[PDB]
């Protein structure tokens, strides 16, 4: 995870 | 003189010359180069390692992360210097120790805008020149390095  | 987040440095432990980007954080022998912004997307790998203060301390490589930041940070040095050094290809290692799900595609994340990945992150991602490699990345979900696919 990444992502905003 | 040098492309964006690029700096002429020097080592307080030795004292030779190197270059090091502020923004991806990479370091390199190599002078970096010999009104054009950004690319309005790229796509990059990456490989995460996560801490015990990681958003979500667990991964498919465990389900209970317990390093240390430090420990983490000293993995992805270890990491970064195999890669340097052609023992270990980026993808290789991305699949076997990401902490990331996207080490089923070899690291592999797709293509991304500004506003869609974390700051940190995405900073680094759209000061990469293709094929470039990041150094150490601190985000919410660990450290990562990132390679810039396209």
């Amino acid at each position: 995870f990444x992502w905003r | 003189k040098l492309p964006p987040g690029w700096e002429k440095r020097m080592s307080r432990s030795s004292g030779r010359v190197y270059y090091f980007n502020h923004i991806t954080n990479a370091s390199q022998w190599r002078r970096p180069s010999g009104g054009q912004g950004e690319p309005a997307r790229v796509r990059c790998s990456h490989l995460l390692v996560k801490h015990s203060q990681s958003r979500r301390p667990s991964s498919w490589r465990q389900e209970q992360i317990t390093r240390t930041q430090e420990e983490a940070l000293e993995l992805i040095n270890g990491y970064i210097q195999k890669i340097k050094s052609g023992e270990e290809d980026f993808e290789s290692l991305a699949s076997q120790f990401s902490d990331c799900s996207s080490a089923k595609a070899r690291g592999d994340l797709g293509a991304f805008s500004r506003g869609q990945m974390q700051k940190p992150f995405e900073d680094a991602s759209f000061a990469l020149r293709t094929g470039e490699m990041s150094g150490p990345v601190f985000t919410d979900s660990g450290i990562h390095i990132i390679l810039r696919t396209e």
